[PDB]
């Protein structure tokens, strides 16, 4: 459980993919950009870590 | 030729009406009702506890679509702090026609500032003109705590963008939040955001009420009473000065309401929690006469322009970090359109 702020809310598309790809529930108020995560925590590290290299956000523990 | 009443049933206890000093207050003995009861159509979000929906004084209100629960993902179905219910009781008793929608982010181990910013949005999005968020976090701002605030000052954007307004509860903690800030590095949220409306709560003197947070932030004062005027350092407890609440029907009133045979559905109490809905349920009473004399609707400004003028002012002549703007009072409200 973590929480993210996109610097851009067009990116909540990109933050959906990689979300799914690493098996973690991101839930997103779509208007501005906040999203909370969910999953595994051995895996929120590297979701965060590869969500980092496409899009920018800020995140929450 | 009847003596004008609260549109709280009561249980028929002509006595309770003492316990709504403040809705007297408010609606000039009740007059307003017969110059603005509010329109079923404005409606007013509930940002709270949930809401007990089949409460005698509240159901003919409620959005027959109930409203959403984000804490468990269902529909409310009821309230178990009594919290909400609470709060909703006090938009009612000002605007007794305006629709009121309970967005439930509480319950009893608390809530989040993600559901409360993710219920500010919906509330927006469901064509709702107002806002009330009678809670609040004290946030400490280091890294964490500045994304958090960030976040919630873009719901406040939203809202701000669609013409809705948010009043929030300044809190209960009794200081100074410029000097929370400057001494904590916190900030009370949402109250101290751009856009939002931050309300402190007066007593039945207009004294501030001691609990009330002041501050650069606060816009408007409203009633929400006390235990007594001195009671911090006395220990007396003047019932008076105590403000009536609606509370969830099927469950148990406090020990002093039930001395004071308070039948259940009412109970007596205090704060900024009670004080923020006054003014949220004025504005719902403005936007309802503004929108039936021009059938347009107005601005978030007009709105908020016409209870700062209205708003009685206290302290300091002017704008003060006790008293924001003033006291709000929905008959002077309506008595300047």
């Amino acid at each position: 459980e973590q929480y993210l702020l996109l610097e851009h809310v067009k990116d909540k598309s990109k933050l959906l993919d990689t979300a799914e790809q690493f098996h973690i529930h991101a839930d997103v108020i779509e208007e501005i950009g906040f999203a909370k995560v969910t999953g595994e925590k051995q895996k929120l590290a590297p979701f965060t870590k590869k969500l980092a290299e496409k899009v920018g956000a800020d995140v929450i523990e | 030729v009847i003596s004008g009443s609260p549109a709280w049933g009561l249980d028929g206890i002509l006595e309770l009406k003492e316990y709504l000093w403040f809705a007297a207050k408010q609606t000039d003995s009740y007059r307003t009702y017969q110059i603005e009861r509010g329109h079923p159509d404005v409606k007013v979000a509930l940002i709270d506890s949930g809401l007990d929906l089949d409460h005698p004084d509240l159901k003919a209100s409620v959005n027959t679509n109930g409203g959403w629960n984000y804490i468990d993902g269902k529909p409310v179905s009821g309230d178990p702090t009594g919290h909400g219910t609470q709060t909703a009781g006090m938009i009612n008793i000002i605007a007794p026609d305006v629709t009121i929608t309970p967005y439930q982010v509480l319950d009893e181990k608390g809530g989040d500032s993600y559901n409360i910013m993710k219920a500010m949005v919906d509330a927006v999005n469901d064509g709702h003109e107002v806002i009330n968020i009678s809670t609040g976090s004290y946030t400490s701002l280091d890294r964490e705590g500045k994304v958090l605030m960030k976040a919630y000052q873009r719901a406040a954007n939203y809202a701000a963008k669609h013409q809705v307004l948010v009043f929030s509860s300044a809190g209960n903690k009794g200081v100074n939040l410029d000097e929370m800030r400057k001494t904590e590095n916190k900030v009370h949220l949402p109250s101290a955001l751009k856009h939002v409306v931050s309300v402190g709560s007066n007593m039945k003197s207009n004294n501030i009420s001691p609990y009330s947070n002041q501050g650069r932030e606060i816009e408007f004062t409203a009633p929400g009473g006390y235990l007594g005027e001195t009671y911090d350092q006395d220990g007396m407890v003047r019932v008076t000065d105590l403000v009536l609440t609606t509370y969830p029907k099927g469950k148990d009133n406090t020990a002093l309401d039930q001395m004071l045979n308070i039948p259940k559905g009412y109970s007596l109490s205090y704060g900024t929690s009670l004080a923020a809905p006054q003014v949220a349920g004025t504005a719902a009473l403005v936007i309802s006469e503004y929108r039936e004399r021009h059938h347009r609707k107005p601005s978030a400004k007009q709105v908020h322009h016409i209870l700062r003028k209205s708003a009685l002012d206290l302290g300091k002549p002017g704008k003060d970090v006790i008293y924001g703007y003033g006291e709000v009072r929905a008959y002077q409200a309506l008595k300047m359109m």
